[PDB]
RNA sequence: CGGAAGGGCACCACCAGGAGUGGAGCCUGCGGCUUAAUUUGACUCAACACGGGAAACCUCACCCGGCCCGGACACGGACAGGAUUGACAGAUUGAUAGCUCUUUCUCGAUUCCGUGGGUGGUGGUGCAUGGCCGUUCUUAGUUGGUGGAGCGAUUUGUCUGGUUAAUUCCGAUAACGAACGAGACUCUGGCAUGCUAACUAGUUACGCGACCCCGGUCGGCGUAACUUCUUAGAGGGACAAGUGGCGUUCAGCCACCCGAGAUUGAGCAAUAACAGGUCUGUGAUGCCCUUAGAUGUCCGGGGCUGCACGCGCGCUACACUGACUGGCUCAGCGUGUGCCUACCCUACGCCGGCAGGCGCGGGUAACCCGUUGAACCCCAUUCGUGAUGGGGAUCGGGGAUUGCAAUUAUUCCCCAUGAACGAGGAAUUCCCAGUAAGUGCGGGUCAUAAGCUUGCGUUGAUUAAGUCCCUGCCCUUUGUACACA
């Protein structure tokens, strides 16, 4: 049957080319630097990075936040 | 269903150390009754014998709360090219 | 050295045969054996409809299990007591042999 | 969450917890001595089972 | 047993236990010619005999689906490894089993056997088998949308009574 | 089929009565009305406390909104420069659903977008069905083989007469040999001082202990025998056996001595049929419909209870043969700790009037509840014919139990308010012996719960041993212009 209010969408995914390139910060000698913070989660040791919002920093999986 | 890595190895560790498997018809189930040691939801194990049924790899048979599987012959070279495992040794249903 | 069978059996004279086997066997061996005392039977009473619907004349089933038990007791070691219960059994009687 | 609202509802009484064990449906449920399933599997399969109509 | 079951509950689970089992062969060895189970259970070991007519269509390659069937029993019902075994025996004078024929005859009309013909074929083999009676009632549509049922009875057959408890065979 | 004749049968029929319904209140179901929904099947016996249907969630099939794919598998694209899940913050939302909107972290080939196709459906179809149940039909009817009558459909056997609950037999007979049903069968109940047995039951005698004046009581303890009381096994006992009458002296009927019964009740129950009910019992199933903004599934709430009305099954009363208060005294069917299952029956001691709460115990069951101390009934005061101390509808305040959640009072208890109802019209239901009826106790529905149903126990009658008068059924004959009769 027809209906009079319209439907709600599905989330777009927004894809990102190149997530990695946006982590790092690379120099002509051989060193990095690490722009967004690591987690200090025992189930993440050091591999995975936290989400730099505009506010406060967050990790999603172990859902650890950190305001200022 | 996307389903874990770590519960499909270990399904279809169970189907290939034991071709015949059985499942209890309950879609809201934390842990399935004879693996409890890893997760492994009915849901996921239904869906998963479901797949290897559709494509016409096993048997099934049904006894009022349970749906059984047996595993036939073109599942196990199917198990097997899946596991890269070698053809020496045989699953437990076979044994003599 | 008292050692206690219960025979729990849903047919009459498949344990009557049972308990009579071990009474003889009993006689053959020849322990002091006590009688064979038979505990009250217990009429599993079922009342349902025979309708799968309810449209009808209003009518009841009565399913009935008859089970029944019997004990006996041994002045006996357990050996004697195993050499005879492990033999002649049959599905229509169960076995509950307790030491003390 | 989905995870979170897909059971979230308490089925530790009533007569949707329970249900038949050949049917799986809630009506008719005989929960006498265990048997937890309905009457018309129950009059199928009372022969198989042992109860009989002796009087 | 530690959790201490009561005995008004273990028969009766042993009714369900049995039922199922039944219901489970029935399913199962259709195209086989199941009969029938006989459980014995002894301290520590359950021994079962199928009793079935085809026994090399039961038991396959080297009795793979007999130890199939012992891996559906040991872990549909909990039993530890080693404590049930099963042994397949062939029915003697299948003929006046009534499952048996009842399975044949619904095998002949699914290969497409034709009603009246394949009533003849069952009432004169169980007639050479002998039998005291028979009745063949075959129920459903028939020839068109009406529900015609037909009905072939020859021979002393009883109806009545406690002895149509464990004098006849119904299927 | 006959408001045609001749017989027999039936308290789902009558006579004679007994208890009732229809009169009042309440509960449940149905129709109608209103509503987003008041989900729906069934409409005479054979629908209407029926679907085990005593629904806050679930059941739920209805409505209002929101998740998810649990769309398998195959084909064509996308993709590791990443196919696609999950994610607390702030707005939204109902919820601490990333369901969406702005910002980004994470999952790792399981997945996504289209085309075929499958699964699911308490969706429709019981006029497609299978199975089950009910009914025709609790009555005694139904069918081959051979032979006979008739061209044939058909008839005899399958009955003139007697008898029986019965096509049950006697006996004539174009019939003979037979078959299903009935009968026969199984279980339940009293008869056993005889057998088998009993520390999961008791009896008799003692050893004591307590009390009263040698004797009496003690479920207070333990033991030398036993099963009489308790239980369950083999059994036996009743068969018209005997006598007196009626009757072809056959089939059978009545009374009576002896005797526990000289007709206990239930189950099964023939051929053939129902356009009976069930697709809402099934992963029993055919056809049609939906299938991603779902008729799949889940969550939150409501509803299935709604109220100018009528009908059906039940409960309470209309009272002195009764109400209230104390004292006394008697059962058996039974049930009891769960695969998931998260939920058992309770002894005893304290807190409280109460519902109940707290602790250790017992019980998987003749062990513990429990000698199952249940009601009517028995005894003694209060009442005095007043809608009164009958009755408890309605309604307010409060306290606890079960559950995540009681509001539309889940249920239980306390106080208070105190309606109709003065034995009920036409009409109608059930029944004749431990029967009706009064009365209470168990199981199912159950987490909380019986105004229902099915079993069991106590007290326990009036009237009848007949009939086709009414309502129907079964044989014979007759008539038919009916054969969805």
């Amino acid at each position: 049957k027809s209906y009079t209010t319209p439907k709600k969408n599905k989330h777009k995914r927004k894809k990102v080319k190149l997530a990695v390139l946006k982590y790092y910060k690379v120099d002509e000698n051989g060193k990095i630097s690490r722009l967004r913070r690591e987690c200090p989660s025992d189930e993440c040791g050091a591999g995975v990075f936290m989400a730099s919002h505009f506010d406060r920093h967050y990790c999603g999986k172990c859902c650890l936040t950190y305001c200022f | 269903m996307l389903m874990p890595k770590k519960n499909r190895i270990a399904i279809y560790e169970l189907l290939f150390k034991e071709g015949v498997m059985v499942a209890k018809k309950d879609v809201h189930m934390p842990k399935h009754p004879e693996l409890a040691d890893k997760n492994v939801p009915n849901l996921h194990v239904m869906k998963a014998m479901q797949s290897l049924k559709s494509r016409g790899y096993v048997k099934e048979q049904f006894a009022w709360r349970h749906f059984y599987w047996y595993l036939t012959n073109e599942g196990i070279q199917y198990l097997r090219d899946y596991l890269h495992l070698p053809p020496e040794i045989v699953p437990a249903t076979l044994r003599r | 050295h008292r050692i206690r069978i219960t025979l729990t059996s849903r047919n009459v004279k498949s344990l009557e045969k049972v308990c009579a086997d071990l009474i003889r066997g009993a006689k053959e061996k020849n322990l002091k054996v006590k009688g064979p005392v038979r505990m009250p039977t217990k009429t599993l009473r079922i009342t349902t409809r025979k309708t799968p619907c309810g449209e009808g004349s209003k009518t009841w089933d009565r399913f009935q299990m008859r089970i029944h038990k019997r004990l006996i007791d041994l002045h006996s070691p357990s050996e004697i007591v195993k050499q005879i219960t492990s033999i002649s059994i049959e599905p229509g009687v169960e076995v509950e042999v307790t030491i003390a | 969450g989905h995870q979170q609202l897909y059971w979230s509802h308490p089925r530790k009484f009533g007569q949707g917890s329970r249900s038949c064990r050949v049917c799986s449906n809630r009506h008719g449920l005989i929960r006498k001595y265990g048997l937890n399933m309905c009457r018309q599997c129950f009059r199928q399969y009372a022969k198989d089972i042992g109860f009989i109509k002796l009087d | 047993m530690a959790v201490q079951i009561s005995k008004k509950r273990k028969f009766v689970a042993d009714g369900i236990f049995k039922a199922e089992l039944n219901e489970f062969l029935t399913r199962e060895l259709a195209e086989d010619g199941y009969s029938g189970v006989e459980v014995r259970v002894t301290p520590t070991r359950t021994e079962i005999i199928i009793l079935a007519t085809r026994t090399q269509n039961v038991l396959g390659e080297k009795g793979r689906r007999i130890r199939e069937l012992t891996a559906v029993v040991q872990k549909r019902f909990g039993f530890p490894e080693g404590s049930v075994e099963l042994y397949a025996e062939k029915v003697a004078t299948r003929g006046l089993c009534a499952i048996a024929q009842a399975e044949s005859l619904r095998y002949k009309l699914l290969g497409g056997l034709a009603v009246r013909r394949a009533c003849y074929g069952v009432l004169r083999f169980i007639m050479e088998s002998g039998a005291k009676g028979c009745e063949v009632v075959v129920s459903g549509k028939l020839r068109g949308q009406r529900a015609k049922s037909m009905k072939f009875v020859d021979g002393l057959m009883i109806h009545s009574g406690d002895p149509v408890n464990y004098y006849v065979d119904t299927a």
